[PDB]
């Protein structure tokens, strides 16, 4: 007979090893108070 | 059973392209323009004694 090597089990001698690459990720700007709203946080601005 | 042929190795990547260059990184600006002046005036004080 003849056969191909698809029609024979196979066995690994290899050992696994799945590393992934970590991934890209963006920052947005980000602030908890603007500049203007810090300005604002006055009761009275003496300029206007 | 057979052994498992050699497997097809991962290809190490080829590297990011960077452009060498000279930047200037602007800003909003929020200083006031400035300048110099002069004030020209005159008190008047009338005093009722
Ligand atoms: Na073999």
């Amino acid at each position: 007979h003849q056969l191909s090597r698809a029609d024979v089990t196979t066995v690994s001698t290899f050992i696994d090893l799945n590393i992934t690459m970590l991934e890209d990720h963006e920052f947005v700007p980000l602030e908890v108070y603007t500049r203007h709203e810090i300005k604002d946080s006055g009761l009275l601005d003496y300029t206007e | 059973v057979q052994f498992e042929q050699p497997r097809r190795c991962p290809t190490r990547p080829e590297g990011q392209n960077y452009t060498e260059g000279i930047a200037v990184v602007f800003k909003e600006n929020i200083a006031p323009y400035k300048f110099k002046a002069t004030m020209y005036y005159k008190d008047v004080t009338v005093s009722q004694v």
